[PDB]
């Protein structure tokens, strides 16, 4: 869709998209970028990020409306329009998740780019997983609990623990843990391991990086708050 | 349980 | 698109994709509806008409964002998005009057549909005259201009100073005259004497009546205060 | 200036 277009102008177009909050247009602009081929920076990974976080989001904000109204039911057409949705977001799934294999994790080979782009593959297997129904359940489930492994794994060896994509990491993981792999008390530990690792090196930091970590930190405890 | 919000660049 | 779905189920989705905040499919299945070709009861009507503001007022807040950069920019990435935007709104406009030329307007011969299909038409003709420039804007000003002079003399020959179909096309013609045609002076008369003539007629209401014209006078009763 | 705002049925 995007062949034609400078790589440049589509992040300028991006931007803009986040401005005018069209997410829509946004993610396909990103899209057209990752396609063309070049590593992102730091700044464009977040726009990617960004771009589908917001898509998916609002489809699995409908998606739950719809399954609220199909359960409490419980003619064909609440179903089909819960199945529509459903589609749609495994279709945007699919699609950040072939852009991460095709091909932005292959070519990731500093820490911060590879766990942020495994990071985003555990997120997107996890949507995937919160539709998902039965055994393709199980499959779906192991490859989130795989991809945020690998980024966990590179995150305690490579960046401190008050690095926020290592923070955020850790958030989403245990909400994994919590939400999907019915392991609220693996989701509880990584949590409070992570708030209390990132606590003792807050010492380290400017003002600035201290804002950026506390402002994660406290999402950490605003789970433990709801889980304990 | 919160996620990263994740939506504002 | 939706030429195979029963009018029954477009409705039915039209009210699910509503809940759940999906404008764009909420609009398509009310097209789809449209085009059975069967009158809209008046719960039809409204769902019709919210789908369509929704999904044209997103695009007019992405407009106004984008135009803003524009201007205060003054490479072509800006103008180029502002513009797929703009012809992205232009053919939502044109879709529902379309619809209402096609032929919901031609078989409404009560006055209550009649005067809500041609405020319709003219808050589409008043959002094309947005972003319209030049000779353009004189002739596509002039068609809102007579469709919503064609709804007031219906109305106020046909419906009470109260109806909230009433109020909100005023509301709406007075916007059009301050915001549109710059006759701010008209827009200041025209919210006035409907404000007054409401006021006047709230003594013949049931409390559930009351507080529906109450809310669109309290709407005109703003405008006048920002423009008084 | 705010027309209807209309988009709750
Ligand atoms: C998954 C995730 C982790 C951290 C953040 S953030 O700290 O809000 N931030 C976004 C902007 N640029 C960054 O490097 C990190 C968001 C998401
Ligand atoms: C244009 C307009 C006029 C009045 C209204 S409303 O009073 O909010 N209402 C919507 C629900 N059903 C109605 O008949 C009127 C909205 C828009
Ligand atoms: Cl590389
Ligand atoms: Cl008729």
């Amino acid at each position: 869709a995007m062949g034609s277009m400078e790589r440049a102008s589509l992040i300028q177009k991006a931007k803009l998209a986040e401005q005018a909050e069209r997410y829509e247009d946004m993610a396909a602009f990103m899209k057209g970028a990752v396609e063309k081929g070049e590593e992102l920076s730091c700044e464009e990974r977040n726009l990617l990020s960004v771009a589908y976080k917001n898509v998916v989001g609002g489809q699995r904000a409908a998606w739950r409306v719809l399954s609220s109204i199909e359960q409490k039911s419980n003619g064909p057409e609440v179903r089909e329009y819960r199945e529509k949705v459903e589609t749609e977001l495994q279709g945007v799934c699919d699609t950040v998740l072939g852009l991460l294999d095709s091909h932005l994790i292959k070519e990731a080979g500093d820490a911060e780019s590879r766990v942020f782009y495994l990071k985003m593959k555990g997120d997107y297997y996890r949507y995937l997983a919160e539709v998902a129904t039965g055994d393709d359940k199980k499959r779906i489930i192991d490859s989130a609990r795989s991809a945020y492994q690998e980024a966990m794994d590179i995150s305690k060896k490579e960046m401190p623990p008050t690095n926020p994509i290592r923070l955020g990491l850790a958030l989403n993981f245990s909400v994994f843990h919590y939400e999907i792999a019915n392991s609220p008390e693996e989701a509880i530990s990584l949590a409070k391991t992570t708030f209390d690792e990132a606590m003792a090196d807050l010492h380290t930091l400017s003002e600035d990086s201290y804002k950026d970590s506390t402002l994660i930190m406290q999402l950490l405890r605003d789970n433990l708050t709801l889980w304990t | 349980a919160g996620s990263i919000p994740g939506r504002r660049s």
